[PDB]
RNA sequence: GCUUGUGCUGUCUUCGUCCA
């Protein structure tokens, strides 16, 4: 393929952002559901 | 190490002079 | 009687305070700096070859928006006021860009630093594209892969932002007066309490908050105006301020000349 | 549809590729500026030009024979601004007064004396509006049996073309009969009436340009006490519906004459839910301040009504398909998320949330069903109405 | 994206538009009267969430049937130093004086539709006629007349 | 018939100085020249 | 297709005067001035300068249509003074104010640099 | 010169819906049964409960186009703190000695109730109200 | 597309039914003559083979 | 289709916009539409100079 | 398609900060922090860089039409 | 998988939170108190999947009146964007391409699979809601 | 001695625009 440097950088950014989203959004949702449950 | 590895009392010393579920981090390739 | 006080000063932005002037004068100065200070910008593009993936008018529009050095543009003439044939050295600056990708792999970026000044006014500091540093590459113009070339010849002319926004020396002019709303020029929307639902101005500490037992002063007028002038690099901030003042003076003098000539 | 859909205008040659209209003629044409198109016809003879200029001209069409009332009025932000500018606590300084007076084409060059002379000269908005009203005009209206001191600034009194009291709004400068436009048309003729439209529009547009008006998300948000009251009303209504359900399921329900048990039960539940939505909306609308922008627009009569405020802030209410609650399209239920034989309000199409609060998926689907009903009804009845109109004309 | 369509009525230059205290001018001014009757609350919620996202560098999640509330977005906006309900103090472009009312101000996602005025404008004085009826032809492309 | 019809021309004076065009109509001195970039045709005297 | 040239906002035609003054006979000592190729920038400045003069009893302006670059001013003065003289005094006064403002700005910039 | 003078005590101050306008009710100290209802501008002339006001009514200020007053000239208004100009839109000849005069100062309304003896001269087209405190 | 045609048009085939939940979009439908007759598949819908 | 209603000459169609600065009985017309449409005016001694100016 | 030269709302030059933005995102900075580092204060300018999609990278994958 | 005919015999929970038994800003869920206990057989994967392709572009559709959702579903197919990335090698009768497409700041989760972030059809404009000069009525 | 040329299909189908 011989990918460009900008495209490879964007791919690395996308992988990091996907991992960070999958952690943080799931943790926030768990905190919200436990708070709604304890009420 | 990171903020998590910091002691909780020292974490309490970091006072602004929590994430929310509806603020996503932007992507470029998406999925599907 | 008018006074000027400067808070922060930089090449590309100045933050000042105007006092003992009318609101209309400050607003007219803001409008003049936004729309009526002349600069230099590319206006005609001759395309000798363009085999990129971008349309010709796309690249021409991008070229028009590149800020050029306009320090000595006051000594230049307007193209319609020049008696010359076609374009000469006293009413235009000629720049040339030639880009190509060598090799069969990779991509080449075309930056505004690749624009080369070929001709212009003698000993006037006009025409060169603005650059923050010596190692700065500038504005990204296009991208080229193998066997794609761009070869253009541009003509920079003098103009004002009234004709097209590419000639504007400023980006945004912050403008503000009366942070504590003593003149009651605005009526604050609220749900419970207006005081704690509205953020404080950044100049709220520059003026004494009104006393609780004070009564409304109906004789007061706006007196102190805070403004920040941000430039695109084509001119320095002090140059923009001085040339705005000069442009307003020239407009007023033209009105006075028309009045006296009317007799 | 009627003879005011074709009117004769005067040409003004202008740049850009659109036709341009005064906004007061958009009502007889039933036109708006979201993509509409209009046709133009040029007369080719002196007789035809005279016919157009003496029979079909716009000023001659202000009053319609259908209901002996005007068809053109003050609308949109001019209506909102004329309500805002004629409030009792609106005061104007000398420089802005000079600008607004110079904006009036029919102004005679004489500045009126200010309402307040000392300590500072201040004019009111009623004076600046009275400048645009021709002299010799008398109008008097009574609202809610108000007295001649008008504590709430309602009613209306104009003497010799000068406003004495009363907020000018839809009831005065709208298209209704007996208002200012009708009086000026009868007393002074079509030309003066058209100039009145232009004068009022110019003054109010300048004042509104230099005053401002907006709307935001905070204008649909009621405070916590009102939300508690609305929630209590809706819960009490749901308990009442539960009691009605139990009574109907134990043969203790009164039968409305001329109707069956099921029909009476459905009508009584629908009446209860309608009363619930009305009560919640009335609470929400009473909560609103005077500075509320939705309230200002509704009070000016320029856009919106009580039901819009009720649905935005308090409760959307009951969704009706073909004049009845949501039917049992599945086997004895409306959706597979409910159990069989469920007559509760939420099971049959009652939306208890507001638009600000957000609908649940069941309420979303029921609301979509009702909207689909509306679209089908319009797009089906149009052809029958057109055929009836053609037969009547022929 | 909420069924609010419209056409451009006029264009103003940079110095004629109203501005905020930090110098931001809108790309677009729409009328308040479009909102109450059509009840497009999602337009205002989207504008508020987009303002918060552009200030903080995130993308707002506007999926239906979630736990998002207007008050959480308002708290986030207030923490960033803005009015929690999206209002701003604005100044008149012509005079520089403050507006008496505050203006709902923020980014909204708009789209350009295929219907442009220069593809629809059409006038005919005289021209081609039908062979059978000797009446003007139909269609703007054929230089036709109106019916 | 003028010898300047359908020929590339350049404008030397006025508000359109230095713009390349093509002569489309030429009756009496007021040559009609279409402009290459602005999709428009403008009148202009032959002197310019 | 029907868009006017952008330079028409500020370029004055040969046959169009920059300034046309007519009297307003309805009230004494009043003139109507028509400014061509100008906008709010000059109008508001002149109006609010003139409004502070003791011998000026009326001053106003209006831009009739935003698609045309012109404005019209109405000016009325006392019996002793003529409105044109008041306009000239206002222009000279604003020029002097801008001159001292520029001087003080240059002084402060040199001080702070 | 003047047509009516008296001194009133404010019984009530009603702000109501407005932020800048208040409605005051007063009764003459010297002669009872003479009531005064009046709308005033709070910002330029604030008044409190039980204050004493000197209200004067006049058809002219001397001792058609308005102009700002020169400092050199003098008028009746120089002695007072609050001056308004209105039009009389109703002169009510009611009971044996109950006379009501309604004036409108650009939408700010006033009703002066009194006897025919005091208010006989108030049958004018326009009136100035001069208030001192 | 539902081939019922224009002649003999009625509200009932054009209506949004309870059984349409999760199978066709409740919102997307053309305006005018084809209102309710032209449908669009929901996002997780499938057709048996 | 051809007797009770027909297609006609000397007509124009385009999108409509609002104008607060127009009179009630006025309509704004684009310059291109004004150039396309025409009115036949009879030459008299009251208008011959204006008409020949138009012809020039 | 390619990063605009100027901000649409105010006209600040944002066309020289795309590569620096990508570099900062590569280093692990958050998007808001990266925009803060590039001195983009007004949210009108932050919108220009935050919502840009680089379509020219897809257009460049097609073989050139002239050689 | 279940079709419309088999749906008449099943009991579906709307959310996984529904499987286990006073804020003025949060929406209110049905009580479902008519039955003492509920034995669900199925659960929805996500309720927002009842919408189609065109209605998945609307942000917050549950805060809108449904005819406006229908109008947006109609109009979103007439927006100008980038229909394909190979528009240069294609010869179509008509084609419109936007100079600077931007992805929306407010997005839905269904936009991920519609590739809307990679081929967007609009721009983020700064919008004020105001009666400025009467030219936006 | 050399002169500037003078017009347009039909019939269906589909998709759309503004009202209703
Ligand atoms: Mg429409
Ligand atoms: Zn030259
Ligand atoms: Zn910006």
């Amino acid at each position: 393929v011989v990918a460009s440097k900008a495209s490879s950088s964007m791919l690395k950014i996308d992988q990091r952002n996907k991992k960070l989203n999958n952690r943080f959004i799931r943790k926030a949702e768990m905190a919200a559901v436990e708070k709604r449950k304890l009420r | 190490l990171a903020i998590e590895n910091l002691h909780p009392d020292d974490r309490l010393l970091l006072v602004d002079p929590s994430p929310v579920f509806f603020l996503r981090r932007p992507q470029y390739v998406s999925d599907g | 009687e008018p006074k000027v006080n400067i808070i922060n000063a930089q090449d590309d932005e100045v933050e000042l305070m105007l006092s003992d002037v009318n609101l209309s004068l400050a607003n007219s100065l803001r409008r003049t700096m936004l729309a009526e200070v002349p600069t230099l910008a590319i206006d005609l593009v001759e395309i000798k070859m363009n085999t990129s993936v971008l349309a010709d008018e796309f690249i021409s529009h991008r070229l028009g928006l590149i800020p050029l050095v306009s320090e000595d543009v006051e000594e230049m003439k307007y193209s319609r006021d020049c008696t010359c044939e076609d374009y000469c050295d006293e009413c235009s600056v000629v720049l040339e860009l030639s880009a190509r990708h060598e090799g069969e792999e990779g991509t080449t970026d075309v930056y505004s630093s690749s624009l080369i000044k070929v001709s212009g006014p003698g000993n006037l500091n006009v025409g060169e594209p603005v650059r923050r540093d010596d190692y700065d590459q500038g504005i990204l113009l296009c991208k080229l892969r193998n066997h794609q070339e761009l070869n253009i010849r541009c003509i920079a002319k003098k103009g004002i932002a009234k004709e097209h926004a590419k000639w504007s020396p400023c980006s945004a002019i912050a403008f503000e007066y009366d942070p504590h709303n003593k003149l009651k020029h605005t009526d604050f929307w609220f749900e419970v309490d207006a005081k704690k639902e509205w953020p404080d101005s950044k100049y709220a500490t520059w003026e004494e908050p009104p006393k609780p037992g004070e009564v409304f002063d109906y004789k007061a007028k706006p007196n102190r105006f805070y403004m920040t002038v941000e430039t695109t690099g084509s001119l320095k901030a002090n140059q923009v301020f001085s040339r705005g003042i000069k442009t307003l003076q020239e407009k007023l003098a033209n009105v006075l000349f028309e009045l006296e000539n009317s007799r | 549809l009627h003879k005011m859909s074709m009117m004769a205008h005067r040409v003004k040659v202008m740049p850009y590729s659109t036709f341009r209209l005064n906004l007061s003629v958009t009502s007889p044409y039933n036109a708006d500026f979201d993509g509409d198109e209009m046709n133009l016809h040029v007369p080719q003879s002196e007789e035809t030009r005279a016919e157009l200029s003496q029979l079909c001209a716009v000023p001659l069409q202000i009053v319609s024979p259908q209901s002996n009332k005007p068809v053109m009025g003050i609308v949109q932000d001019t209506l909102c601004g004329v309500r805002k500018m004629t409030l009792r606590d609106t005061f104007i300084e000398y420089e802005q007064v000079m600008n607004m007076l110079f904006w009036v084409p029919s102004w005679d060059g004489v500045v009126p004396q200010p309402a307040i002379l000392k300590p500072k000269p201040l004019w009111t908005g009623k004076q600046l509006l009275s400048i645009a009203i021709p002299s010799g005009i008398h109008l008097q209206r009574t609202d809610g049996g108000n007295s001649l001191l008008s504590p709430k600034d309602n009613g209306m009194l104009i003497v010799d073309g000068k406003v004495m009291f009363g907020v000018v709004d839809k009831k005065t400068v709208g298209s209704g009969g007996g208002g200012l436009i009708h009086t000026v048309m009868r007393e002074k003729g079509p030309k003066i009436c058209a100039e009145l439209f232009g004068n009022i529009q110019k003054v109010v547009n300048y004042w509104l340009l230099h005053n401002g008006f907006s709307i935001g998300i905070g204008d649909a948000i009621a405070d916590a006490s009102t939300m508690k009251e609305i929630t209590h009303a809706i819960s009490s209504a749901k308990e009442q519906v539960q009691e009605i359900i139990y009574k109907a399921q134990h043969n203790e329900l009164e039968l409305k004459p001329g109707m069956t048990l099921r029909e009476s039960f459905e009508g009584e539940v629908s009446r209860t839910l309608n009363d619930a939505r009305d009560s919640a909306g009335r609470s929400a609308e009473m909560n609103l301040k005077d500075l509320n922008n939705v309230k200002q627009m509704v009070s000016a009569g320029s856009k919106g009504s009580f039901i819009n405020i009720a649905q935005m802030s308090a409760c959307v209410g009951q969704q009706m398909v073909e004049g009845k609650r949501i039917a049992f399209g599945f086997a004895d239920r409306s959706l597979p998320h409910f159990t069989k034989d469920d007559f509760s309000p939420e099971s049959k199409g009652f939306v208890e949330n507001s638009y600000l609060r957000g609908l649940t998926p069941q309420e979303f689907f029921f609301h979509a069903m009702a909207g689909r009903e509306g679209l089908i009804d319009t797009a089906v009845k149009t052809a029958e109405t057109g055929y009836i109109q053609r037969r009547l004309v022929k | 994206r909420h069924g609010q369509k419209g056409t451009i009525g006029v264009t103003y230059r940079h110095e004629d538009m109203p501005f905020s205290a930090e110098g931001i001018v809108p790309d677009l001014i729409i009328n308040p009267h479009a909102i109450p009757s059509r009840m497009t609350v999602a337009h205002l919620i989207e504008c508020l969430l987009s303002k918060v996202g552009s200030i903080r560098g995130y993308e707002g999640d506007a999926t239906p049937f979630t736990d998002l509330t207007v008050d959480a977005v308002s708290n986030l906006l207030r923490d960033n130093g803005y009015q929690s309900r999206g209002f701003e103090v604005m100044y008149n472009g012509h005079t520089g004086k403050k507006l008496m009312a505050q203006v709902f101000f923020g980014p909204t996602y708009y789209q350009r539709l295929r219907h442009m005025v220069d593809d629809k404008i059409h006038a005919r004085a005289r021209g081609p006629v039908q062979v059978l009826t000797r009446q003007p032809v139909e269609g703007r492309s054929r230089d036709g007349g109106l019916r | 018939r003028d010898p300047t019809l359908n020929k590339t021309v350049k404008i030397r004076q006025g508000g359109y100085k230095g713009k390349i065009g093509i002569v489309k109509e030429a009756n009496g001195d007021r040559f009609r020249v279409e402009l290459h970039n602005p999709n428009k045709t403008i009148p202009i005297p032959c002197s310019f | 297709m029907n868009a006017p040239d952008r330079f028409e906002l500020f370029i004055l035609p040969d046959d169009v005067p920059k300034l046309k003054i007519t009297p307003d006979s309805r009230v004494p000592n009043c003139i109507i001035i028509k400014f061509e190729r100008e906008d709010h920038t000059l109008a508001n400045l002149l109006r609010e300068e003139l409004a502070l003069y003791p011998d000026v009893t009326f001053v106003a302006y209006k831009v009739e249509h935003p698609l045309f670059a012109n404005f019209v001013m109405r000016l009325q003065t006392e019996e002793g003074t003529r409105p044109k003289q008041a306009l000239e005094r206002a222009c000279a006064s604003i020029i002097n104010k801008l001159k001292t403002l520029d001087h003080k700005f240059n002084e402060e910039w040199n001080i702070k640099n | 010169s003047a047509l009516f003078d008296d001194i009133f005590t404010v019984q009530t101050v009603d702000n109501g819906r407005y932020n800048k306008v208040s409605r005051i009710i007063g009764i003459s100290t010297t002669n009872s049964a003479i009531k005064l209802t009046l709308d005033i501008n709070n910002e330029m002339f604030p008044v409190s409960q039980d204050d004493s006001l000197t209200v004067t009514l006049a058809n002219s200020l001397s001792l058609k186009s308005w102009r700002p007053p020169k400092p050199t000239d003098k008028s009746l208004a120089d002695d007072y703190d609050y001056v308004m100009f209105g039009t009389v839109y109703k002169f009510e000849e009611g009971d044996e000695d109950k006379i009501k005069v309604y004036v409108s100062f650009g939408g700010l309304l006033m009703c002066l109730e009194g006897g025919y003896k005091s208010l006989a001269s108030l049958k004018q087209d326009n009136l100035y109200i001069l208030i001192r405190r | 597309n539902t081939p019922i045609g224009r002649d003999g048009k009625l509200a009932k085939p054009r209506q949004l039914h309870n059984t349409h939940w999760g199978l066709v979009c409740p919102a997307e439908t053309p305006e005018g003559q084809a209102c309710g007759l032209v449908k669009n598949l929901s996002l997780l819908s499938g057709i048996s083979i | 289709g051809n007797l009770m209603g027909k297609r006609v000459d000397f007509s124009a169609r385009t999108v409509i916009s609002g104008d607060p600065n127009l009179e009630l009985d006025q309509v704004g017309v684009p310059i291109s539409i004004a150039k396309t449409l025409s009115y036949p005016e009879t030459v008299t001694q009251y208008n011959i100079h204006r008409l020949t100016e138009y012809v020039r | 398609m390619i990063i605009p030269v100027r901000c649409f709302s105010c006209g600040k030059v944002v066309g020289d900060k795309w590569d620096a933005y990508l570099r900062l995102l590569e280093e692990g900075k958050q998007e808001g922090d990266a925009l803060d580092e590039l001195k983009l204060k007004r949210y009108c300018c932050r919108r220009m860089v935050l919502t840009h999609v680089d379509l020219i990278e897809k257009f460049l994958r097609y073989n050139p039409l002239e050689k | 998988y279940v079709d419309g005919e088999e749906e008449e015999t099943i009991m579906i929970a709307m959310t996984p939170e529904d499987l286990q038994t006073n804020d003025t800003a949060k929406r209110i869920k049905p009580e479902m108190s008519t039955s003492s206990h509920h034995t669900f057989t199925h659960c929805e994967i996500h309720p927002s999947m009842i919408l189609g392709v065109a209605a998945s572009i609307i942000p917050f559709p549950d805060h809108n009146q449904s005819p406006r959702n229908t109008y947006q579903s109609a109009m979103g197919k007439q927006a100008m964007g980038v229909f394909l990335t190979n528009y240069n090698v294609r010869m179509d009768t008509m084609a419109n391409i936007l100079y600077y497409p931007q992805k929306p700041l407010a997005k839905t989760q269904a936009m991920e699979y519609l590739k809307f972030r990679e081929l967007p059809a609009g721009q983020n404009a700064i919008v004020a809601i105001a009666c400025y000069s009467g030219y936006n009525q």
